[PDB]
RNA sequence: CCCGUCGCCGCGCUCUCCCCCCUC
RNA sequence: GAGUGGACGGGAGCGGCGG
RNA sequence: CCCCGCGGACGCUACGCCGCGACGAGUAGGAGGGCCGCUGCGGUGAGCCUUGAAGCCUAGGGCGCGGGCCCGGGUGGAGC
């Protein structure tokens, strides 16, 4: 036995969109690549605002 | 541009080979300087003391500044101060071992734990044996083996430890990093002593097994892995 | 092109050498041994024959394959141990020396007392415990079977023939070559037959073992018997 | 004989016998189909020693070897000719067989155009 | 290719090419969404449905 | 695009065989016959088909033309090799190599050739 | 013309109280009754030789009623010449108190 | 393109010349 | 394909193979 | 400027494939996956079937951790 806990063990995030629209999914697999094979954290931060739910995509205004 | 190339990448490759041999001389010549360091820190300590019994006085060594601590409980009905400070030890499974740098706030987490683990002095033998069969690194959180140098060197070889030499040196003697070459080191996983044990539930002093063994820690670890 | 030098590195222990890297650099001399900067045709041409026939044809050895199965079985890793059977190293147990009285623990003889002459190429050992005391002739066993005694015969000054090697004593058997689909019998040539060569090995190797078990008294009435557990007697209990 | 796998490798069976319901030794009315106990004090639920073993992820069978027939294949259920194509690339590693429902005058064709094909077929001679 | 509008040919009752070109609508150009075609289709076929009790 | 139209086929096709844990895909074009992106023979510009010739004798090497793609009728060049095994195999490296038609295919449609050509020799008793 | 082989008897399963491991045998070799002396039949070949009603094939001779499961001596069990034995299946509950061969087969000796 | 007997690591010989001992 | 930097475009030089 | 060789395995259902490390008790309860199962509808399988459907029986052969499923034999007689 190990005197360990297992209720964080499983990390929850998304790891891809729950949507089924096949251009966001395309998309997706650009930017999975581009994140993976660069160094840009910048395709990391949008890799991961593309499996996001609308609730968390906010609309933003033209001002 | 194909010759070119070629005298290129040729010249990279002799570069690399000069350098890998750089490497190699300069790990030889340091484990070289370790033995005649610690065969002076051994014969210092006996020749401080023949010539103490010549005057007739009394040399009293240092106190040991280095303890191998090993949990001899299981994980079952511990209480939460004792539970805690063994987190803290890195002792999480029965038969764990770690290494536990000597001062007195560690003494003091060491005796709350004290029905729970077995502790002493390694000797240098014990720490070669060890980390040669049973050294495991955490490498990006993960047990990695240490069946090359460069696993060492590329997560130690900031502070100047760049091979197993150069680890068991800093376990050996303490020295500026040990924190950093001991939480390298993942928890020692030893087996079951071989030909038993005393009796797990009382003091060493008592004829158990509990508790500080000076020494006797040694032939705990011969007999573990 | 020099000729080829030994070691110059004696061995005390198997992986280590006598002497250091310096110490082998001088016995090299490599102080002055410093080195500084500075095919198989596929095709053959072959004339074909035949007036405005073209002159020649570049034919091509090994031609590509004319079918490929289904798929494929990727190739393995290397492995950098497992030498063949034929170029592995050989051991004997040092109560095994030639001349020493053996006993058989498997196949037809079973029990018998025979004489080590000498281990195979295989490792194989040969023994004959002389045809004329227990019908064991010229033949090979293994000695992970055999126990070894510890009475010996003085063999040495005795001539092995030099033909008697491994592929010499190997099986011989040929069946079906011709026959495929098995409605008459091939029991034929089924009795294996001594060779005359093998009578002449026999006799030329009994001739010269038998003068030495005679030379010491009841050996060749111990070769005649056979070895048994009575059941007093116990293995362990037992030196042999 | 008949047509090798391209590979054969040794299949080991974690269990080999079947996971009975508990107590369905005891009854008619209850299948020998698993079905998880859940009483509060069911013993084999508890898993004492000596009772009925509970089916968990630990008997998985080995991924090489999962679903592998014991001639080495596995099996790919075909209705006619047309189905049957789709293994001409899979000969080595995939053999068919024919559904129940086929008639007899048509698995002599699916017979047939397997052996032409080289494809194995687990029931070969099954309507005849 | 979105922008891009090709030139269909229509074709005669006879079943060969008559000469005569219609610009491909900007209809056939639009995004293709099975996951919204499932949804109009699986809630559009309720409709036309009869209760039952 | 091959992409897109490979996210609405991927599974949901009339060439789609879901069955026995295997996965495949019965499309003319498809080298495999296996429900992929790379062997799928509708989705592409470009295609690799090898089937066996009408009469039993031969292959029939079928390669998607570059122009007419929304032509369905035109959009194939069917051409028939009858030779020997050794030099059909050499047509259709040589199709696909030195075209630099499909490259990825070479193999696939290679080692199909040889399995059509084997099942048109007469069988073993 | 002789035994050729120690007689041995199969004593039981390597057991706790309550549990047993079918998986590998104790044997009671005859004539050894201290641990220091079960050095001599380690790794020795062990079989467990037995009749039925239906003919086998025989190596070397004709089908008869005998049947053989072998093994081999792994290691001394307990101070008293006691020995285990993993046999290729495990033996039958039957043979418990019946003879088990060595064989003397790869020797050291 | 008969075939990755390959990487890291530890060694041996040759591209130098003399001898010494068994053996053809 | 060949990347822990390569490219041109002239300065003045070496090291090795082509008197 | 590769060419006496014109040639060179597999792969990547990207919802796929591959690698490394640690871990695995569970009532009440929650969540996920289900190429588990039943019935009916829209599509699809140029699907199956009187040369034999469903159902049922079976010391028959198997697959899956499992829910279950496939196949052989028999009976059955019209659908699956
Ligand atoms: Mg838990
Ligand atoms: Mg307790
Ligand atoms: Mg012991
Ligand atoms: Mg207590
Ligand atoms: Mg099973
Ligand atoms: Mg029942
Ligand atoms: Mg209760
Ligand atoms: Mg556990
Ligand atoms: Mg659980």
């Amino acid at each position: 036995g190990v005197d360990i806990r297992h209720n964080k063990d499983r990390k929850v995030r998304r790891k891809e969109p729950k949507s089924q629209d096949i251009y966001l999914r395309l998309l997706v697999k650009l930017y999975r690549f581009l994140a993976r094979r660069t160094n840009s954290t910048f395709n990391q931060v949008v890799l991961k605002r593309l499996f996001m739910s609308r609730t968390n995509r906010p609309p933003l205004s033209l001002s | 541009n194909f010759a070119e190339l070629k005298i290129k990448r040729l010249r990279k490759k002799f570069a690399q080979k000069m350098l890998r041999k750089a490497r190699r001389k300069l790990i030889y010549e340091k484990a070289k300087h370790y033995h005649k360091e610690y065969r002076q820190m051994y014969r210092t300590e006996i020749r401080m003391a023949r010539m103490a019994r010549k005057a007739g006085n009394f040399y009293v060594p240092a106190e040991p500044k280095l303890a191998f601590v090993i949990r001899i409980r299981g994980i079952n009905g511990v209480s939460p101060k004792v539970r805690k400070v063994l987190q803290l030890l890195r002792l999480r499974q029965i038969f764990n071992g770690t290494f536990v740098k000597l001062n007195k706030a560690s003494i003091n987490m060491l005796r709350i734990v004290e029905p729970y683990i077995a502790w002493g002095y390694p000797n240098l033998k014990s720490v070669n044996e060890l980390i040669y069969k049973r050294g495991y690194g955490k490498i990006n959180k993960k047990r990695i083996a240490l069946t090359d140098n460069a696993l060492i060197a590329r997560s130690l070889g900031k502070y100047g430890i760049i091979c197993m030499e150069d680890l068991i040196h800093e376990i050996y003697t303490v020295g500026k990093r040990f924190k950093e070459a001991n939480n390298f080191l993942w928890p020692f996983k030893l087996s079951s002593p071989r030909g038993g044990m005393k009796k797990k539930t009382t003091h060493f002093v008592e004829g158990g097994d509990a508790g500080n063994r000076e020494d006797q820690i040694n032939r705990l670890i011969r007999r573990m892995n | 092109k020099g000729k080829p030098h030994c070691s110059r590195n004696p061995v005390l222990v198997r992986g280590i050498g006598r002497y250091s890297r310096s110490a082998m650099y001088s016995r090299k001399a490599m102080y002055k041994r410093k080195y500084s900067a500075a095919k198989v045709l596929a095709t053959v041409t072959k004339p074909v024959g035949g007036d405005k026939n073209g002159g020649t044809r570049v034919v091509k050895l090994r031609k590509m394959p004319r079918y490929y199965p289904t798929e494929d079985v990727p190739r393995k890793l290397l492995s950098h141990g497992k030498k063949p059977f034929s170029q592995h190293v050989r051991k004997l147990r040092a109560s095994i020396t030639p001349g020493t009285i053996l006993i058989i623990l498997t196949g037809r003889h079973r029990g018998k007392r025979v004489v080590f002459l000498k281990q195979l190429a295989s490792g194989l050992l040969l023994v004959t415990g002389p045809l004329v005391l227990n019908r064991v002739p010229l033949r090979r066993t293994h000695q992970k079977f055999v126990i070894a005694t510890s009475t010996k015969i003085d063999i040495s000054n005795v001539k092995i023939p030099k033909h008697l090697t491994d592929a010499y004593f190997k099986k011989k058997k040929l069946r079906k070559p011709r026959h495929q689909e098995g409605e008459i019998f091939d029991t034929e040539k089924e009795k294996y037959e001594i060779t005359e060569q093998r009578k002449i090995d026999q006799k030329a190797v009994d001739s010269q073992i038998l003068p030495k078990i005679k030379a010491i008294p009841q050996l060749q009435g111990y070769l005649r018997s056979v070895f048994a557990l009575t059941n007093g007697i116990y293995p362990h209990k037992l030196v042999f | 004989a008949a047509l090798r796998p391209l590979v054969k490798p040794k299949i080991v069976k974690k269990r080999t016998k079947k996971f009975i319901r508990h107590q369905s030794d005891r009854y008619v009315k209850i299948k020998r189909n698993w079905r998880k106990p859940r009483g509060i004090d069911n013993r084999v639920r508890r898993r004492f020693k000596g009772q009925i073993l509970m089916p968990n992820i630990g008997y998985g069978s080995n991924k090489k070897t999962k679903h592998m027939l014991p001639s080495g294949f596995r099996k790919f259920l075909v209705h006619n000719v047309k189905e049957l194509e789709v293994l001409l690339m899979c000969n080595k590693s995939y053999c068919a067989e024919i559904a129940h429902n086929v008639s007899s005058k048509n698995r002599k064709a699916i017979v047939e155009r397997a052996a032409q094909l080289a494809i194995r077929v687990t029931n070969p001679n099954a309507r005849l | 290719m979105a922008c891009a509008r090709p030139l269909i040919s229509v074709y005669s009752e006879k079943g060969e090419s008559s000469g005569k070109n219609v610009t491909l609508p900007a209809v056939f150009k639009a995004p293709i969404r099975p996951d919204i075609v499932n949804f109009v289709h699986t809630n559009l076929r309720k409709n036309n449905r009869q209760p039952y009790a | 695009s091959a992409h897109l139209q490979w996210m609405v086929v991927r599974n949901c096709s009339s060439f789609l065989i879901k069955r026995n844990k295997q996965t495949y895909s019965t499309e003319p074009n498809n080298l495999k016959a296996r429900n992929s992106f790379r062997y799928n023979g509708l989705i592409h510009r470009k295609t690799v088909g090898v089937e066996p010739a009408a009469d039993g004798k031969g292959v029939v090497v079928v390669i998607k033309r570059r122009s007419g793609q929304r032509k369905p009728a035109t959009s194939y060049v069917r051409t028939t090799i009858n030779k020997n095994a050794r030099a059909t195999l050499s047509s259709i490296r040589h199709m696909i190599r030195k075209n630099k038609y499909r490259p990825d295919l070479r193999m696939a449609a290679i080692r199909r050739a040889s399995a059509i050509l084997r099942s048109q020799k007469p069988v073993m008793v | 013309s002789g035994r050729l082989w120690s007689k041995a008897i199969f004593a039981g399963y390597k057991r706790g109280l309550r549990n047993q491991r079918e998986h590998t045998a104790l044997l009671k070799i005859e004539g050894v009754y201290a641990r220091d002396e079960t050095e001599f039949y380690l790794g020795k070949r062990c079989a467990y030789v037995y009749k039925a009603k239906n003919n086998t094939v025989t190596p070397g001779g004709k089908p008869n009623k005998t049947r053989v499961i072998w093994g081999k001596v792994t290691r001394a069990h307990g101070n008293s010449g006691m020995v285990r034995a993993k046999f290729r299946s495990n033996l039958p509950a039957k043979a418990i108190g019946h003879r088990i061969r060595v064989m003397l087969y790869p020797s050291r000796i």
